[PDB]
């Protein structure tokens, strides 16, 4: 799903 | 936090104001002002090939300015650069990148 | 899978090492590099890829410019853009600019994203021995930024998705003195630690090694 490390 | 983000902002400390300190005669080289004490309240960190700081400077009283330095690598000798700042910032106002 | 393993060894699989300066484009540098590892290992042929394209249009796939990333949105990024063109006709500026993208001049593309499950350091050590150099985030310290040689270890950084602030291109691994590492590709120049690359600790999921960490698989 969507990778999380990425958000803002 | 991304990968390249800024941190969350955290209360200045003794370090900040070093930086802040060492900076202060670059402000005035460029806004050619003379600031009072320039208090560190706030900072923000973000790595590059260095790291960037993003502090919250009260350079007033009741006036807030935003700073953002740049330290270089602990291998690449130089001192800290003020990258750019921000004028008439509000005490609660968000640090942010630029 | 080997007990070793070195992508820079293995052929012409690696590109030079280089910095993205004071701009955060870390995880452009760890984009571009999977991605010119791979097309290389499919076809041989060495590019470099514009690390500015990703700076200046990444935008719709969570990225931020220099403020931030992740290499596996921005490899969404170049499989729906139809691909990422070179440095000489889109150099490196370091700060955020407004899209240049021309399709017609992209030279290396994107068919699949290959996402390592979270926390699953083995499986990145699968994709390494198997396939491609991996791209990662971990969570640096003014610690870390003191590397000169050696197996980088931790106590200070905690391992958790929060922290984790510096993307970069797992490109081997192996052991010395009874300790496994990474063999790992950096975004600082080749002045900086081990002419840009690093080892650290493996194994343990050292500064939340494997948070986040993918590959792409080129369109050849
Ligand atoms: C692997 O990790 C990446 C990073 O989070 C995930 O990327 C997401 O991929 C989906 C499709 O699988 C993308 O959706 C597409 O959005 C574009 C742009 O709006 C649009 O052209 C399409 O209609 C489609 O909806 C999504 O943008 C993308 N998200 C990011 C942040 O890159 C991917 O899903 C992960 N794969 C797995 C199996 O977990």
């Amino acid at each position: 799903e969507p990778q999380n490390c990425s958000a803002t | 936090m991304i990968p390249g983000g800024l941190s969350e902002a955290k209360p200045a400390t003794p370090e900040i104001q070093e930086i802040v300190d060492k900076v202060k005669p670059q402000l005035e080289e460029k806004t050619n002002e003379t600031y009072g004490k320039l208090e560190a309240v706030q900072y923000k960190t973000q790595v590059v090939a260095g790291t960037n700081y993003y502090i919250k400077v009260r350079a007033g009283d009741n006036k807030y300015m935003h700073l953002k330095v740049f330290k270089s690598l602990p291998g690449q000798n130089e001192d800290l650069v003020l990258t750019g700042y921000q004028v008439d910032k509000n005490k609660d106002d968000e640090l942010t990148g630029f | 899978y080997p007990p070793s393993m070195d992508w820079r060894k293995k052929g012409n699989f690696v590109s030079p090492v280089k910095n993205q300066g004071s701009c955060g484009s870390c995880w452009t540098f760890s984009t571009t590099g999977a991605l010119e590892s791979a097309v290389a290992i499919a076809t041989g042929k060495m590019l470099s890829l514009a690390e500015q394209q990703l700076v200046d249009c990444a935008q719709n796939f969570n990225n931020h410019g220099c403020q931030g990333g992740l290499p596996s949105q921005a490899f969404e990024y170049i499989r729906y853009n139809k691909g990422i063109m070179g440095e000489d006709t889109y150099p490196y500026k370091g700060q955020d600019d407004h899209c240049k993208f021309q399709p017609d001049k992209a030279i290396a593309f994107v068919k699949d994203v290959a996402n390592i499950t979270m926390n699953d350091e083995e499986a990145m050590v699968e994709a390494v021995a198997l396939y491609n150099p991996v791209s990662f985030a971990f969570e640096v310290t003014n610690d870390f930024l003191m590397y000169r040689k050696g197996i980088y270890s931790s106590t200070s950084c905690h391992k958790t998705p929060d922290k984790v602030n510096h993307a970069v291109l797992a490109v081997g691994y192996g052991e010395e003195n009874g300790i496994p590492y990474w063999i790992v590709k950096n975004s600082w120049g080749p002045q900086w630690g081990m002419n840009g690359y690093f080892l650290i600790e493996r194994g343990k999921n050292m500064c939340g090694l494997a948070a986040c960490a993918s590959y792409p698989i080129p369109l050849v």
